[PDB]
């Protein structure tokens, strides 16, 4: 299934916390 | 031996030639009291 | 009508096995300022080991090497060396794998296992299947990730290729999922040449020739430090629209505080876990005292009130555990600032009671249509005071990727009691002039940013995990995690060129020292 | 009791503020003491803790020979308390800083964490802080945005990330702060959808019956058609029955 973490199957992969990202 | 007894030694990181387990075994062979962590009664830590 | 009309017609634990090629082709590196493919495989294995240790330590991992002069396995198949059998990950395994990490590690590999020996895939798949069968714990998933940089290892023999194909088919049928992490190769790596019949699932665009290393390597190298808990129901309660109408529901916690792992006591000398035991005995008799012989006492101004333990438990008994439904309240009356406890999630069960799912779905649909929430008394367990809660319907939501982001059901929010609120001191209302509001609006707009539910990391927990990992693996120093929670005031000042000074002049009199 | 601090947008703008615990769970202030049945004295009863190793002789271990440790996936990692304090994540206590401003719709109440809600006003005496906080609250309300702030009661307290949003009333205004979750706290649970479940598709009659039940069991009424809802069952104004 797309967007599935390769480490723990059945769990949703999450990108690293980007913190505060001010917009243009 | 009879000279290396009743002494609290502590080994946490041995040299490459003698890794920690074998070095601790050698220390025990001499009769020393091995302690996995330092305490209030310890001659020194190696 | 004769013999015509009377006759008709989440569980277990995940596992993973690392398969690493030992051919000389994996050892050579293309130019300098680059890491050899075997080193990349080892780095990925170590990262996966750390991620499994932190996220879920109950999983099973194994490491097997093929194409080596030496061999080791429960079946004695040649050129097969099972370095680590399927077992729970540990620091010792990571330290053992660290031996081959360095260039001297590569030389140690060459001296202790060899390289360049011929091999057959069928043998490797046989040993992998045997390893999977050896363990006894329930197997929710079975995965084999093959790290190699060769397209068709059997480029001269067809019998070996046929054996590998049939064994791959057999393993796929048994319920084993196979993935390939193709590494660098000077010419070019293509999956359709030989592995098209081995990979369990083929992506939409994978038959093309691959030049750069596999993309999954980047994901694998991305260490994740966060405990993972499988779906589990906190309780299976019984919603009661009436004394006769009843439906079983399950309660979950979508948001739960992440506490650091509890510590334990170790004996300093031997460094092994010790046992904790507590007991109570009479100061005079000096004999074991059971809770039955004790009593509960409370003092109130020279007066002692004494009750039995059963009486103390009875004090809090109001009604049997469950959700006793009441009328429906418009969602407007649920004030945002009236927050007491983290919300819970209520979902149908259909197991304890048959036919509850349809009623729950109808209630959800009509509550969403009417924009109301079910007010109900809630008793999580026996001998607990009841609490008034509101079930606000939740509408299922999905993103462009068709991946669930908001499960359907009810959101249970605890409504504070009268005594939960607190009185506040009187404060005179002072109104700021429109110019000040405009300047502050400009500042706010200049400091706008999109917020995501997972945009921040708990610095304490991350630092604790990094420290524990460094001590376990004897790292020279522990990596200092960047605190994303910090305001990063440099960019804030850069954006606010002169707005801060103008606002201060407008609103702060000349004589003021914050 | 008021908690004083400073709301700091950056390194140049700072507004003196005082925070009060608007909402807090109410517990019994008096504990239960254990006494012997025959004799009603708490002195006689006492608690003793004994530590022993997992050995047949069950050797007793003194309190001074115990070291704190943690589990690292079947491997035990000693971690002394002094080492923990030395390597503990240090922070600047009593900090209230604004990380940024985000649209209100982005923050949903279902993600609220913690066990308390704070209400923040300007300092007790000065009026400059009052006007500054009023301007900030009005700007946030007009733009429909909420601040993402970092909260820390003291240096010992663990820092947290929360949402502060305006709250304006006819007689007083303030900033309501509620803690927000970290990525670790979030739980990723998959639940099968009910809308497309054929076996779980109620019919028109069932929907009509549910609608009739919902209508008949309304806890809100119209106040003489004056566009002012009246709450028939205001549970928020009921004292906790457990204390009574």
């Amino acid at each position: 299934c797309p967007g599935e973490s390769l480490i723990n199957p059945g769990f949703k992969s999450k990108k690293p916390a980007g913190g505060v990202d001010f917009d243009e | 031996s009879n000279i290396f007894e009743d002494v609290e030694f502590c080994v946490m990181s041995g040299t490459d030639s003698q890794p920690k387990p074998d070095l601790e075994n050698r220390i025990a062979e001499f009769g020393g009291y091995i302690v996995q962590n330092p305490g209030p009664d310890t001659y020194c830590v190696i | 009508s004769g013999w015509e009309s009377y006759y008709k017609t989440y569980s277990g634990r995940d596992s993973l096995i690392f398969l690493v090629d030992a051919s000389k082709a994996m050892f050579e590196s293309q130019s300098e300022d680059e890491l050899t493919p075997f080193d990349m495989s080892i780095q990925c294995i170590q990262s996966v080991y750390i991620s499994k240790i932190i996220s879920s330590d109950r999983d099973l991992l194994a490491v097997v090497f093929y194409g080596t002069e030496k061999d080791k396995n429960s079946v004695n198949f040649k050129n097969i060396y099972v370095l680590q059998e399927l077992d729970n990950p540990g620091a010792k395994r990571i330290l053992e794998l660290d031996q081959f990490k360095g260039q001297q590690g590569q030389k140690r590999f060459q001296d202790m296992m060899g390289h360049g020996s011929d091999y057959s895939l069928s043998e490797v798949l046989w040993v992998c299947a045997n390893l999977f069968s050896d363990v006894q714990f329930k197997m929710s998933h079975k995965r084999i990730m093959l790290f190699t940089n060769e397209d068709n290892p059997h480029g001269n023999d067809s019998a070996k290729a046929s054996r590998a194909r049939t064994k791959a088919g057999d393993l796929r049928d048994t319920g084993i999922f196979l993935d390939l992490m193709h590494l660098k190769k000077p010419g070019g790596f293509d999956i359709s040449l030989f592995y098209r019949d081995i990979i369990s699932i083929a992506e939409d665009e994978d038959l093309r020739v691959h030049f750069e290393e596999s993309s999954k390597l980047e994901d694998l190298l991305r260490k994740v430090r966060a405990k993972e808990t499988r779906k589990r129901a906190l309780s299976r309660l019984k919603l009661k629209l009436n004394k006769d109408i009843v439906i079983s529901v399950g309660i979950y916690n979508l948001v739960q505080k992440a506490l650091k792992p509890p510590p334990i006591k170790l004996y300093r000398e031997t460094n092994e876990p010790v046992k904790t035991k507590t007991r109570t005995f009479n100061t005079s008799t000096g004999g074991l005292l059971l809770p039955s012989d004790t009593k509960r006492s409370q003092i109130y101004g020279s007066r002692q009130i004494i009750l039995e333990k059963e009486e103390t438990e009875e004090l809090k008994r109001f009604d049997d555990p469950g959700l006793m439904l009441m009328g429906f309240k418009p969602l407007v009356l649920l004030k945002k600032h009236h927050y007491l406890r983290p919300s819970l999630f209520v979902y149908p069960e259909e197991s304890l009671v048959i036919g509850s799912s349809t009623l729950f779905s109808a209630l959800l649909i009509k509550c969403l249509e009417k924009e109301v929430a079910a007010l109900c008394r809630y008793t999580p367990r026996r001998n607990i005071p009841p609490y008034f809660v509101a079930l606000v319907p939740q509408e299922e939501e999905l993103d462009d990727q068709k991946i669930q982001v908001t499960p359907p059901g009810f959101q249970l929010v605890f409504l504070p009691f009268a005594d939960d609120k607190r009185k506040m001191p009187f404060t005179e209302k002072i109104m700021a002039t429109p110019e000040q509001v405009g300047k502050m609006k400009a500042i706010v707009e200049k400091l706008r940013f999109t917020y995501r539910s997972d945009s921040f990391e708990n610095p304490v927990l991350q630092q604790h995990f990094r420290n524990l990992e460094a001590l376990a693996l004897d790292l020279m120093e522990p990596e200092q995690a960047v605190d994303l929670t910090l305001p990063k005031v440099e960019a804030m000042n850069k954006r606010l060129g002169s707005l801060v000074d103008e606002f201060k002049e407008l609103v702060y009199p000349p004589d003021y020292n914050p | 009791i008021h908690w004083p601090c400073r709301l700091t947008i950056g390194s140049n703008l700072s507004i003196r503020i005082a925070a009060y615990k608007s909402i807090l769970q109410e517990r019994v202030k008096k504990t239960w003491t254990v006494v012997d049945a025959k004799t009603l004295k708490k002195e006689d009863i006492q608690k003793e803790t004994v530590y022993c190793l997992n050995d047949d002789d069950e050797t007793e271990v003194l309190k001074e020979d115990i070291i704190q440790g943690f589990r690292y996936g079947s491997d035990i990692v000693p971690f002394s308390k002094v080492d923990e304090e030395q390597m503990k994540y240090k922070s600047e206590g009593k900090c209230f800083s604004v990380l940024g401003f985000c649209k209100s719709s982005q923050v949903q109440r279902r993600f609220f964490m913690g066990n308390q809600v704070l209400k923040v006003f300007a300092a007790r005496d000065d009026e400059a802080a009052a006007v500054a906080l009023s301007s900030l609250i009005h700007a946030l309300d007009d733009l429909d945005m909420v601040a993402i702030v970092r909260y820390a009661y003291d240096k010992r307290a663990n820092p947290q990330v929360g949402v502060a949003f305006p709250h304006i009333k006819h007689n007083y205004e303030c900033l309501v702060y509620v803690q927000l979750p970290f990525m670790e706290d979030l739980r990723q649970y998959m639940f099968s959808s009910l809308k497309n479940s054929k076996k779980y598709a109620p019919t028109e009659a069932q929907l009509n019956a549910v609608d009739a039940l919902i209508d008949s069991m309304s806890l809100a009424k119209k106040d003489e058609k004056t566009d002012t809802l009246e709450d028939l069952f205001p549970t928020t104004k009921i004292p906790n029955p457990r204390f009574q």
